[PDB]
RNA sequence: AUAUACCGCCAUCUUCAGCAAACCCUAAAAAGGUAUUAAAGUAAGCAAAAGAAUCAAACAUAAAAACGUUAGGUCAAGGUGUAGCCA
């Protein structure tokens, strides 16, 4: 009964990788997808010269052991969120991967938000979407900047919530208030597209390793 | 005439006066006159079986009757006591304490925060005001406006604090406004030993400098007025402080808050250094106290011991130990803190 | 017998386990206090306007034998008798008290 | 401006009821007549007769049964017949109702000469229309 | 006696478009809070609008018109605070 439960929710946090998400990417497959392509040194932001491998005649290059080793982290988070129930948002402004963001989260059962963000969506939520409304409890961000190159307002009212972001964030971006950064490409439609991938197979995992992990251990309590 | 009466309503709408253009450009109160009147008592006295008696008595079905004249004048002056003891208690008067003076609202309790949106009770916080400023702004709609700006702090005396503005145009609402604001704004403030900070802190938030000394159990609160108010709320018991520069309350307030939620614990000088933290009391003698032990791997290379240290020395520290006189206002005989 | 009185019901409703000086303000003018508190708040059975702690209550007694009550005016960490303006006793009591305490 | 009857604004914290809300030209559009008697019909008389038993038995039925009214009652006439039907809250015992009824029915049966009854509709509360 | 204590019932701007409250946000706020290929504002009230009336339909006409402004008018419609008269 009790152990039960324990085990379901205790047992996953005992793994490196419970769920096996190396597996989903390698460097070369982040090669392919043209995640090391940064923005020119002008449009560099400060906060992202640890993130990045050099310039290459103007263009800053993202070193891709580093964004392996983020995205392992990432991913492995989002998986352990999916897993226990959580409720998972995407975000983004980005208005060419607007649908292609809202037909990954319709496949992996989560939420996207790629429009208009309203002020107070979430530091006054019960006022917007009614007294007992639940929050989301992981953000996932493909786009940290809104479309006139600030940062989107939910990454600073995410922190205020105290809600974990994993953000996909880029050579111009301000990583210091995302929990899990992903330093990459973010314009590029290949590079958006892997991103969606990745999450998507990652949370579906998580999602159908509950399942499995729920039946053994209810068929263990009558047998 | 019966016809020319009016209901109470608006007799004392009309009395008191209270809608008119004097009132409003620039005392009456009001009564409740049925508060003691049972239906079925009048001055006659008569008893009325089912109105003000009761129907039955002992099994015998009552019948109508009226009170004596001595019965009746025993009722009357009885009421009388009521109505006069009713006025004793609306003149009777729960007095609340005072703040840093008798006329002004620094350093006054307005209680906990209101419950939260899942029934989120805060009977445990305590809140206190600490500037209170009436002023008036221009606004069409009486030329001049009237608003009320209140800084507040809240803290649950166990580590937990923080301080909020509400503006508003009725003092009351300003206390609500900044009560439960403060509540989401919540520092966590690390004390030594649950009574103290964990060393010196010396910082200036735009021109209010503060200058705080970790101090011994039983040294008691010894710093501005708004810093006892806040260190109470926050559970520090021994500290001694010192404010310089311009006294403004904001500053004060968010240079506090900055520096005393930015100060490292021992057990963080020993994780950061790998080195253990000792303490040495001129009351235990030379018996080493191991107050911090890194986490992780203890070093083996001692912390370099320079000759003569580079400190940066505050004169007004420093001047005392040297024998300069001090003021005739220093370490005067005070009330407990 | 006055160590009784510490003991029983009436005094922990009225005091808890704070001390008798903890509830108690002195009004003066000014910020800074007189360094001494009032000579004494009884004269010829009357008692004047804000009792100290000591005298508002009659049933406290300032006895060398009732060391509950001695105990709270003196500091626990340091062993040092408070100062009258600490409590706010008045300098009638607080002579007594330090002589109790002795 | 036009001060008739009109309920005023507040800030939003004084219930008013449906009565209240409505200004006197919503009468016979949104709300309709306290009390209904065939002697403002055309070609009828005893208006001014009809019209002054309502003053009084409104006043009557407020010092009879006063605080117990949630709102105003309403009058009927039909033949010589009298009918008052008023809401009232439940703050009296029953038994004090069928006591009071009892009383008014028989005292404005013989001060008016006609058959009156009383029809009393209790509620827990005053009904709130809109908070103004 | 006092409309310069008021209720009640009105005039005036006026068929002018505003008044008031609960939240949220700011490297502090004396204040402010908009961008639609959207950048912090949101969600409810009162007025307007709509609806109803002039017994089809429209238009028109009435009605409606908040908060304030003029200590505007009315103690003599009635009621009423305070002061005054009672051979
Ligand atoms: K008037
Ligand atoms: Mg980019
Ligand atoms: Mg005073
Ligand atoms: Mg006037
Ligand atoms: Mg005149
Ligand atoms: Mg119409
Ligand atoms: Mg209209
Ligand atoms: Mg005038
Ligand atoms: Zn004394």
């Amino acid at each position: 009964g009790d152990d039960f439960q324990s085990r379901i929710l205790d047992t996953p946090l005992q793994h490196s990788d419970f769920f096996n998400v190396k597996e989903l990417f390698s460097v070369k497959s982040l090669f392919e997808a043209r995640v090391h392509l940064g923005h020119k040194a002008g449009c560099r932001h400060r906060f992202m010269e640890p993130y990045i491998f050099g310039n290459r005649l103007g263009q800053d290059i993202i070193d891709l052991d580093q964004t392996a080793l983020n995205l392992q982290l990432a991913l492995n988070f989002t998986a352990h969120v999916a897993y226990r129930k959580g409720i998972i948002l995407f975000v983004s402004r980005n208005r060419q991967f607007s649908h292609l963001i809202e037909t990954t989260a319709q496949a992996c059962g989560e939420y996207a938000h790629t429009r208009y963000f309203k002020g107070g969506l979430l530091t006054n939520a019960q006022l917007l979407f009614g007294p007992s409304v639940r929050l989301p409890d992981l953000i996932i961000f493909l786009h940290t900047l809104n479309n006139v190159f600030e940062p989107h307002v939910a990454v600073r009212d995410a922190a205020k919530m105290n809600i974990p972001t994993v953000g996909i964030v880029d050579t111009n971006c301000n990583p210091c208030l995302i929990t899990y950064p992903i330093p990459g490409n973010d314009d590029s439609p290949q590079a958006i597209q892997l991103f969606c991938k990745l999450f998507r197979t990652t949370i579906n995992r998580a999602k159908e390793k509950r399942r499995q992990m729920e039946a053994l251990h209810r068929l263990q309590s009558p047998k | 005439s019966f016809f020319t009466k009016l209901t109470a309503e608006e007799l004392w709408k009309g009395a008191l006066a209270e809608t008119g253009a004097g009132a409003r450009k620039g005392k009456k109160k009001r009564k409740d006159l049925n508060r003691g009147q049972i239906i079925g008592e009048g001055r006659s006295g008569f008893l009325w079986p089912g109105l003000n008696v009761p129907l039955i008595k002992s099994g015998v079905v009552q019948n109508i009757g009226q009170r004596s004249k001595e019965e009746q004048q025993k009722v009357e002056a009885t009421m009388v006591e009521q109505r006069e003891e009713w006025d004793r208690k609306r003149k009777i008067k729960v007095k609340r304490e005072r703040g840093w003076s008798g006329n002004t609202w620094g350093g006054v309790s307005i209680g906990p925060p209101d419950p939260g949106p899942n029934g989120e009770t805060y009977e445990d916080f305590d809140t206190r005001i600490l500037e209170v400023r009436n002023v008036f702004n221009m606004t069409a709609k009486e030329g001049r406006k009237k608003s009320v700006r209140v800084l507040v702090a809240v803290g649950n005396g166990n580590g937990a604090a923080g301080f909020a503005i509400g503006k508003a145009a009725d003092r009351g609402d300003a206390f609500r406004k900044a009560k439960n604001r403060a509540i989401h704004y919540l520092h966590y403030i690390e004390r030594y030993e649950g009574h103290t900070i964990f060393h010196d802190i010396s910082l200036r938030f735009k021109r209010t400098q503060i200058r705080m000394k970790k101090q011994p159990r039983g040294y008691g609160l010894r710093c501005h007025r708004a810093i006892i108010t806040i260190c109470r709320l926050i559970g520090i018991k021994d500290m001694y402080a010192r404010v310089t520069g311009s006294m403004n309350m904001l500053n004060l307030t968010r240079g506090l808050f900055h520096g005393l939620a930015r100060q490292e614990t021992h057990q963080h000088l020993a994780d950061k250094k790998g080195l253990h933290v000792v303490e040495f009391r001129e009351e235990c003698g030379p018996l080493p106290i191991v107050v911090a032990s890194p986490h992780g791997a203890l070093s083996k290379e001692p912390e370099p011991e320079p000759e003569v240290p580079d400190t940066k020395l505050d004169w007004q520290d420093v001047k005392a130990m040297q024998g300069l006189k001090r003021s005739v206002w220093f370490n005067l005989k005070r009330p407990a803190t | 017998e006055p160590w009784k009185y510490l003991d029983s019901e009436e005094y922990h409703n009225r005091y808890g386990s704070r001390p008798v000086w903890a509830d108690y303000r002195r009004n003066h003018k000014g910020g800074v206090p007189p360094q001494r508190t009032r000579k004494t708040c009884i004269r010829n059975n009357k008692v004047a306007g804000n009792p100290c702690p000591i005298c508002r209550d009659h049933k406290l007694h300032v006895d060398f034998r009732n060391v509950k009550l001695l105990e709270q005016f003196v500091c626990a960490h340091t062993g040092i008798i408070f100062h009258a303006p600490y409590t706010g006793v008045c300098m009638k009591q607080h002579k007594k008290l330090t002589q109790a305490i002795q | 401006k036009n001060r008739a009857a009109r309920v005023r604004v507040a800030k939003g914290n004084k219930p008013v009821s449906y009565e209240e809300a409505h200004a006197p030209h919503y009468i016979a559009h949104r709300k309709g007549w306290l009390s209904l008697h065939t002697g403002n019909l055309d070609g009828e008389d005893h208006a001014a007769e009809r019209t002054l038993e309502d003053v009084f038995l409104r006043k009557f039925m407020m010092g009879t049964f006063p605080g117990c009214l949630a709102d105003q009652i309403v009058l009927k006439r039909r033949a010589n017949q009298v009918d008052i039907c008023a809401l009232v809250l439940r703050q009296l015992p029953a038994h004090k109702f069928y006591f009071l009824v009892g009383y008014s029915e028989t005292l404005l049966s013989h001060f008016y000469k006609c058959p009156v009854r009383l029809h009393l509709q209790t509620v827990p509360s005053k009904v709130v229309y809109k908070y103004i």
